[PDB]
């Protein structure tokens, strides 16, 4: 046994681990439902240790603690707790270890994003989307699965626009149509594409 | 048992 000794910093660890919890527990690190329940899954290792068959049963957790809100109403529990048994007997550092990794392996990690509506198709009522904004382009996310549906490089980006209401994207000739969405968070979303566009030259 | 194991190595 041993020899392996673990010098890693602990205290700065579960720092690292409770951020990143935090983050996609409410939201603001978007993932799908196989990946909340795979985070879930280290959740459990971490705050109760090895999976237990005898007590680890479906009604043994508040969902709400280990799932980010829009995935409670789904049969969670029972994926969870395969995650928590692939976990084995996994270390409490080692599980913190790899939630983190797994979530700054995510193409959303540090990724700003922002909620709005879009008005499409055959559709009357609104589509929720989740809008994200780096440093390098503006990408439709679907509020769901929370995959890339569409995305633009900030090059092409000619002007925008934003009211308390709405934002608006103009792509010059890349397309001939505006991109324009329903949110109340107009300005801070132009505050963040002007600051990057600024760069990219 | 079965679980908390222990090895020489």
């Amino acid at each position: 046994s041993d020899q392996n000794v673990d010098s890693r910093d602990p205290v700065q660890l579960n720092l690292l681990y409770v951020q990143a919890r935090d983050d996609i527990l409410n939201g603001s690190h978007p993932v799908s439902f196989d990946k909340a329940c795979e985070f879930a899954g280290y959740q459990c290792q971490i705050q109760f240790g090895p999976h237990n068959e005898q007590k680890h049963k479906p009604g043994f957790l508040e969902l709400k603690d280990f799932l980010p809100k829009e995935y409670i109403k789904q049969k969670g529990e029972r994926k969870i707790f395969m995650a928590h048994k692939n976990c084995g007997n996994m270390s409490e550092i080692e599980a913190k270890v790899r939630y983190v990794k797994l979530a700054r392996s995510l193409k959303t990690y540090g990724v700003s994003f922002f909620l709005v509506k879009e008005k499409m198709k055959g559709k009357n009522k609104l589509v929720p989307r989740l809008l994200g904004i780096t440093k390098e382009c503006v990408m439709r996310v679907d509020e769901k699965t929370k995959e890339v549906i569409q995305e633009w490089s900030l090059t092409n980006i000619k002007r925008w626009a934003a009211s308390p209401k709405s934002f608006t994207l103009d792509f010059g000739d890349y397309q001939d149509g505006y991109y324009s969405v329903q949110t109340t968070e107009g300005e801070q979303i132009a505050q963040l594409i002007a600051g990057y566009i600024d760069i990219i030259l | 048992g079965s679980h908390a194991w222990d090895t020489a190595n």
